[PDB]
């Protein structure tokens, strides 16, 4: 059907959006703005978080629009494990690049100790780590369920199917929305009051320029992560505590609530990178 | 002060040396490339199998 | 291949001691000590060859300080080695107003200190640095203005000749000597001999840069 | 007033002197000579694990191994076919502006603003490389080193004045005085009897080591010589300087023989070395090039444009296989 195709369409864009973001991001870090600095090690890992998140889009574009899973049961295990491995891989990316640019500015002199190169690597390898809590869990419980003479890609709980079902709901829930929104959002808000008393921001017309601008930038990431997830972790709350009638609304929403929560791995490349400073100089010689 | 008696002492040993015709000087530097072109790599690439790099 | 195999590892041996003594360079804070002759330098070292380095820390804070004044040669020459260098702290004694370049009596040596500061202040490798200009001998200069007046050093200067007016209109002829404002800041302190606040003025003027960079760094900045 | 005036006359000599062997210039003999048409050399090594501005380098007379001198305080001996690093020599003054690899190999010179050429043992007994001597004496700043054997280094400061070492003693057998500015590069002679030192007074001056004194000056250049390089026989030298010009000099007919530039070209020469055979001369740049000259003909032969900060130091391997260039963007790259 026309909304079908709609909904098929709207995660195609995000999906060839992120990838061709994401890849770009990744491609400068690679060849212009090496990962030598702790920032483009994190911009590198949010990348390839981000960008293997929207590569699982495609295959759910595919389990929607002919309404059955045509990929197979080992693919379902690595498309839905990828899915919840790179959420928490890219949140947790997010969260890292929040607490970084948090003791940079708030602990400026334990930054200089902790914000080696090596420990961006260690933290990115330990996110990816702590990610498998996760991500193995849901590759040994995503199996395929044939279903209505259709196959259906989801996960298999063990009884009783509503203990673990919700459970997996509300941890992804808590450390995947919730622990994250305080960190950003008290680790940026927290770097934003020093700013507001460093001198290099403050006391000059054009300075309070540079703050105004630092600001924005730190609202919009947290905005956009709010705006991104928050749609997706509430309607997955709601839908989990009442039935809501299935409709051309609810599910358009629905669909629309899953791509927004897939478009913050559009925005972060945009985000992160091609608004960030360093990346901008370096962007500036890509060639197309 | 013998700053100055140096200057003059310096320039006349400065002075007094035989100087060849920039003919001769350009000539000879010619010749040295041209003795030494063959066996510059930098000014013909060797063989892939001859390089060390 | 055991020769060779000895040599890779031999070289990822030293790999690892070169990250890691960068590592420890990267965290420690590099200062460039600069001013005239007779500015203050010698006791802001107290105060904390060709090149003399002064290591202290503060508040868990490795500070490296370098002192280029037995460097007589063209500084334009070996000043860029000094690029990258967290702050350039400037020495500039107060009492110099009234006073002389012992070599050329026709240039105050307070002036010296301006065209030095200013020479430094806006050189193409110091653009991006921040300038922690300590302004010297506070204490023999009020003891000078209340009979000498600063006009002897600023002709255009129209304040009382007392130390709060002159000693901050010293501050603003230093400060409006730099071009560049918006990209550089000067943290001017007035030395004084309580312990704990030069060397705390610093820290706090060092603490500025580092995030100022570690903003350029994370792409903020 | 007399010693004045004489100088002046002594010069203008000096300058009809040169003139009447001005019979003809290099560019007039090597027009129909043929052109090196382009020189595309390729980057086939790149050194990392320096983490400042590298300032200096030198190859080893083996033309494998290769001394780098970096900020960072970190002398590196680098095996330049296989990328190992040899020795990682922690230097005691971080401010280093040269180094040297002596011609046997078994010693590197290393020195800045600390105003001491430091000489290591690269081949001690227990295989760590060690301090054997510390030259004192300059009192301005270590602008170039070069062994002339093992225990014979000579120098050039800021204070104006290069100085020959017997490294046993550590004491300067010869001191080089007569430039009025800072010397900032120095170049041996082949059969190091002679070396041409260039200072910021914008004179090249050829001295004699064993009789220590200069005999012929050299000028042309508006601004400071940062870098000096003899040509392959010995009869000629180039020079590098902050007036964006590389110039060639005949010793035997005491002139500038050509002035490699360009009008593109604006900034300074860092660094300027000779191919094996003279015919092509590489000059490191403030803009981040290298520039292959067509050193007989003063025409652009080609670019090293691999690095993204200024290339501070140049070197051709004494087989003439591959030129090394170290930048201020912390690598040292091999091109052939
Ligand atoms: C790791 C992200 C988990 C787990 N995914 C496994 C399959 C899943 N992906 C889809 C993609 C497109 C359409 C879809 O359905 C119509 C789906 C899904 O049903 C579902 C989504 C979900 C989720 C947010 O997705 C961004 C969330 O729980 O947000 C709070
Ligand atoms: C593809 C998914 C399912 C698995 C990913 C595996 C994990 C371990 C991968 C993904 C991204 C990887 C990181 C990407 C980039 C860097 C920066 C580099 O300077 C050190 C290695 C490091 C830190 C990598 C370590 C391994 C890593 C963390
Ligand atoms: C960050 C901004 C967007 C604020 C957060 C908006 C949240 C609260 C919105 C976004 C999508 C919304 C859902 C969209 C559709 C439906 C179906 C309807 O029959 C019941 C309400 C329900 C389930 C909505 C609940 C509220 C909801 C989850």
């Amino acid at each position: 059907l026309a909304l079908a195709i709609a909904i098929t369409a709207l995660y195609s864009i995000v999906c060839v959006v992120g990838l061709f973001g994401n890849f770009l991001v990744m491609y400068v870090i690679v060849r212009y703005t090496k990962m030598k600095t702790a920032t483009n090690i994190y911009i590198f890992n949010l990348a390839l978080a981000d960008a293997l998140a929207t590569s699982t889009l495609p295959f759910q574009s595919v389990n929607y629009l002919m309404g059955t899973w045509p990929f197979g049961n080992i693919l379902c295990k690595i498309v839905i494990s990828i899915d919840y491995y790179n959420m928490f891989t890219s949140i947790f990316t997010l969260c890292t690049m929040s607490v970084d640019r948090y003791i940079a500015v708030c602990h400026p002199v334990k930054a200089l100790d902790f914000r080696t190169p090596r420990n961006a690597k260690i933290v990115n390898v330990c996110n990816w780590i702590l990610s498998s809590a996760i991500g193995l869990p849901v590759m040994f419980m995503a199996t395929t369920k044939y279903r209505q003479g259709s196959i259906d890609c989801t996960l298999t709980f063990s009884h009783p199917t509503w203990y673990w079902e919700n459970l997996l709901k509300i941890c992804v829930f808590i450390f995947a929305f919730i622990m994250p929104v305080l960190i950003i959002t008290v680790c940026y808000g927290l770097m934003i009051l020093r700013l507001k008393s460093v001198r290099m921001l403050s006391g000059s017309k054009e300075k309070d320029r540079n703050l105004r601008r630092i600001t924005r930038m730190v609202l919009v990431v947290v905005a956009v992560f709010i705006v991104c997830w928050t749609p997706i972790h509430i309607y997955v709350i709601i839908k989990a505590l009442i039935t809501i009638p299935e409709t051309t609304f609810q599910t358009v929403s629905w669909h629309f609530c899953i791509a927004l929560g897939y478009t913050n791995s559009c925005l972060n490349p945009v985000l992160y990178a091609f608004l960030d400073e360093n990346f901008k100089r370096c962007f500036r010689e890509f060639c197309i | 002060i013998a700053q100055a008696r140096k200057l003059v002492e310096q320039l006349k040993m400065e002075a007094n040396i035989d100087r060849i015709k920039v003919s001769k000087a350009a000539a000879d530097l010619m010749a040295y490339c041209e003795a030494h072109a063959k066996e510059d790599p930098l000014l013909t690439p060797v063989p892939a199998s001859e390089n060390p790099f | 291949s055991a020769e060779d195999k000895a040599a890779v590892e031999r070289s990822k041996m030293i790999d690892r001691n070169l990250r890691e003594d960068g590592e420890k360079a990267a965290r420690e804070v590099k200062l460039l000590l600069l001013g005239a002759g007779e500015s203050g330098k010698s006791t802001i070292v107290k105060q904390m060859t060709g090149i003399v380095e002064t290591h202290f820390t503060f508040k868990d804070l490795h500070f490296k300080m370098f002192d280029v004044g037995g460097q007589r040669s063209e500084r334009k020459k070996w000043i860029h080695c000094f690029e990258g260098v967290t702050a350039i702290i400037f020495c500039v004694a107060l009492s110099d107003y009234d006073l002389v370049l012992a070599e050329d009596e026709e240039m105050n040596r307070m002036h010296e200190s301006m065209k030095l500061f200013d020479s430094i202040c806006n050189n193409k490798w110091f653009t991006d640095t921040s300038i922690i200009l300590f302004l010297n001998k506070k204490d023999l200069f009020e003891e000078k203005i209340k009979k000498s007046p600063l006009t002897i050093c600023y002709p255009e200067y129209a304040g009382s000749n007392t130390y709060e007016e002159a000693a901050a209109y010293i501050q603003c002829q230093f400060e409006d000597l730099n071009k560049r404002k918006d990209t550089k800041e000067i943290y001017t302190h007035f030395t004084c001999a309580t312990d704990t606040k030069n060397v705390q003025f610093v820290f706090d003027a060092v603490t500025d840069v580092i995030i100022k960079n570690n903003l350029k760094d994370c792409g903020l900045f | 007033d007399q010693l004045r005036q004489e100088a002046e006359q002594l010069k203008n000599q000096i300058r009809d002197a040169r003139k009447a062997c001005a019979d003809a210039t290099l560019s007039q003999i090597t027009n129909n000579i043929d052109p090196v048409g382009r020189i595309q050399m390729r980057t086939r090594r790149t050194l990392r694990g320096h983490l400042a501005k590298i300032y200096a380098m030198h190859w080893g007379t083996d033309s494998r191994l290769l001394v780098s001198a970096s900020q960072d305080g970190k002398l590196i001996i680098w095996d330049s076919y296989t990328t190992n690093k040899v020795h990682a020599i922690p230097l005691r003054s971080s401010w280093v502006m040269t180094c040297a690899y002596a011609p046997s190999g078994n010693y590197v010179a290393c020195g800045g603003l600390d105003n001491i050429c430091s000489i290591y043992n690269l081949k001690t007994r227990e295989g760590n490389v060690r301090v054997s001597r510390e030259l004192a004496g300059h009192t301005g700043y270590l602008s170039c080193c070069r062994f002339l054997d093992d225990n014979q280094i000579v120098t050039s400061s800021g204070d104006t004045t290069c100085a020959l070492w017997d490294i046993e003693t550590g004491q300067q057998t010869t001191t080089f005085t007569g430039h009025t500015g800072d010397v900032m590069s120095l170049s041996l002679a082949p059969d190091t009897r002679l070396f041409v030192s260039g200072a910021c007074d914008a004179s090249a001056k050829l001295w004699d080591v064993r009789e220590g004194m200069c005999r012929q000056t050299f000028t042309g250049h508006e601004s400071d010589i940062n870098a000096i390089c003899f040509f392959p026989n010995g009869n000629a030298f180039a020079t590098g300087s902050d007036d964006a010009t590389c110039r060639l000099f005949d010793l035997r007919a005491d002139q500038e023989l050509m002035t490699y530039s360009h009008d593109n070209i604006i900034c300074g020469i860092t660094s300027v070395s000779f191919s094996k055979s003279g015919r092509l001369l590489l000059a490191g740049y403030d803009d981040f090039n290298c520039n292959v000259w067509d050193a007989l003909k003063a025409d652009r032969a080609g670019v090293l444009a691999g690095h993204d900060n200024r290339v501070s130091c140049l070197g051709v391997t004494d087989d003439g296989m591959a030129v090394a260039t170290g930048s201020w963007d912390s690598f040292l790259k091999i091109w052939n």
